[PDB]
């Protein structure tokens, strides 16, 4: 049995175009664990992204937080780019201030 | 009045491919307003007003584009046209393909029935069987058992005179407009 | 209130790429404190919380010795099960385990558990009394028979009802400022138009702890359970959680709906309207 | 702190 990941892109504080924040890409309920997650600022990858340590829910599916510091802007377009054996090709979910 | 909502080539498109949503008010008005139910389609407002002809093109469709749409003209303080009948736009190829098979076999005597089995390796609870060879006639269904991720269909009675070619897709019921890659084609062989 | 300590181990095989990847991590409720990664350049059981930075090399040598042990057991299981289910030499597989104890309200021990999983599915679990096992499938019964005979159910009840709780209460104190404190949810609403006739009302709850929460949408009182979108409760990344609920409403009817917010760090349940 | 899980008795 395999499970396709859920993705949420968001922030650790309410967005505001002046302030800086934490950009979050939480991926959960996936099996197997082998997953590649990137955070993109306008198309291109962001060298030096953190995350938290693989762990799992009552049903043994996995979840991970890939976060980094960032400044929301009028122009800039942020996104998460995920890829997992269950997907035919990487998936790009853009950040949306309000989900 | 009222308008009509349709897609070209069709309303069920593989990802990475082109499509256009078409609207018309019988009465060639350019007050065409397109929207997606439940969540906003940012792509719509990146279309040039010249086109908003009742023409909405998609260079190459992705999951972003998937959903239920409606078309309408007027304003409320100006027009007031009833809104279009819903167009469910479906993107395929989001995930890896399921596997299709005929049980107990793909060869069937004339006028008989056969059981089709759709097996996804990815836990999913939506399965669609479409008969290829005209636009497909697709049928919906759920798994047989509880933790199955396997759907069963029943076709027939079959005839040597026509082609009986199928494919299936799997999907999450939480986003019913996002289907997987289709299984390879399955051909029934009707012993004439 | 009531507390838990929990350990989560995951080991995965890499064919041709030599040694398998291993990870492990411990929690005291919804806060991570320890972490091991077999790939991690450190090759040690690193700290994750501030209140654990507090332990002499005596700890960082035991919990690091011990995880390499666990890693080594899992190194073998991966091969056993490959045979128990006769799978090819090729292909990746996963085994996972989770254990901990629940200290009840009064800070004495309430429940223990130890569960095992192969390739995502249940494999074996230590039942309630911590002196019997439950096998998910036929293959698993061999492991049970092995284990009840080699005395694992009994040597485990000693770690759980004993030194596990003990060290938990110990972790509580060393970190009361957090694990015993709270953050109630900062709640707000947003409006988003879908058309000239419909909008979405999204009910937010942010920066809270513990994760457990409930968001309900009503319509004049009548629960709108059915036409409500909910997002998985997600992590803010400072030890707090977020979440939202959302209903599509007819334009003009916004004042008809209310969002209820039940939580532990809230003396009264809440009620929010778009236009008061 | 962690626990047992050292081998060989812990093997499945």
């Amino acid at each position: 049995i395999q499970r396709t990941p859920k993705i949420q892109v968001y922030s650790r504080h309410p967005a505001e175009n002046g302030k800086s924040n934490f950009l979050n890409c939480y991926v959960s309920g996936f099996h197997p664990s082998d997953i590649e997650v990137d955070l993109l600022k306008n198309g291109e990858r962001i060298e030096k992204v953190e995350h938290s340590d693989l762990s799992f829910s009552k049903d043994w599916s996995f979840y991970l937080l890939y976060y980094t510091e960032f400044t929301p802007t009028e122009k800039d377009e942020y996104a998460c780019r995920v890829n997992h054996v269950t997907l035919s090709q990487p998936k790009i979910v853009k950040w949306d201030r309000d989900m | 009045p009222k308008p009509t909502l349709w897609a070209e080539p069709g309303s069920v498109i593989t990802q990475g491919s082109p499509v256009t949503l078409r609207c018309q008010g019988g009465q060639e008005t350019q007050e065409y307003r397109l929207y997606r139910e439940k969540k906003t389609a940012p792509w719509i407002t990146r279309i040039p007003q010249e086109l908003v002809k009742g023409q909405f093109p998609i260079p190459s469709i992705t999951w972003e584009h998937a959903g239920r749409y409606r078309c309408y003209y007027g304003s409320d303080t100006a027009g007031r046209s009833e809104s279009s009948d819903p167009l469910e736009l479906v993107v395929t190829g989001a995930y890896i393909k399921p596997t299709l098979s005929a049980q107990p076999s793909p060869v069937v005597n004339s006028g008989g029935n056969v059981t089709l089995q759709c097996d996804s390796q990815v836990a999913f609870d939506g399965f669609i069987l479409c008969k290829e060879g005209e636009h497909p006639q697709c049928l919906n269904s759920q798994p047989h058992a509880r933790g199955s991720s396997r759907a069963i269909f029943s076709v027939g009675p079959v005839s040597p005179s026509r082609r009986w070619w199928y494919r299936c897709y799997a999907y999450d019921s939480n986003s019913p407009y996002e289907w997987s890659l289709p299984s390879d084609l399955l051909e029934l062989l009707v012993l004439g | 209130g009531s507390h838990s300590m929990r350990y989560f181990f995951t080991s995965v095989s890499r064919p041709g790429r030599g040694e398998p990847r291993f990870i492990a991590v411990g929690y005291v409720d919804d806060t991570q404190f320890v972490r091991f990664d077999s790939d991690a350049a450190s090759q040690r059981m690193e700290p994750r919380a501030p209140w654990i930075e507090q332990e002499g090399p005596e700890y960082w040598d035991g919990e690091t010795r011990k995880v390499k042990a666990h890693s080594q057991t899992h190194r073998v299981d991966l091969g056993t099960l490959r045979g128990y289910y006769n799978q090819s030499e090729a292909g990746s597989h996963t085994v996972q385990r989770m254990y901990g104890c629940d200290v009840g309200s009064d800070w004495r021990f309430l429940r223990g558990y130890h569960q095992y999983a192969y390739d995502g599915k249940d494999y074996i679990a230590l039942k309630e009394d911590l002196r019997s096992w439950t096998a998910a499938d036929m293959a698993a019964q061999t492991t049970k028979h092995k284990w009840e005979a080699a005395h694992v159910a009994e040597q485990l009840r000693a770690y759980l009802e004993g030194t596990c709780v003990e060290w938990l209460r110990r972790y509580l104190e060393n970190g009361k400022e957090t694990l015993q404190r709270t953050d109630a949810p900062k709640t707000h609403m947003t409006h988003h138009a879908v058309s000239d006739h419909e909008a979405t009302l999204r009910c937010w709850a942010l920066s809270f702890y513990p994760a457990e929460i409930t968001l309900t949408w009503q319509r004049d009182g009548e629960d709108q359970t059915q036409d409500t979108e909910l997002v998985e409760t997600r992590p803010a990344g400072d030890g707090t959680f977020q979440k939202w609920a959302a209903v599509v409403v007819p334009s003009g009817q916004e004042q008809r709906y209310t969002c209820h917010v039940q939580h532990e760090g809230l003396p009264k349940p809440l009620t929010l309207r778009w236009e008061p | 702190r962690q626990a047992s899980i050292e081998l060989p008795s812990m093997a499945v």
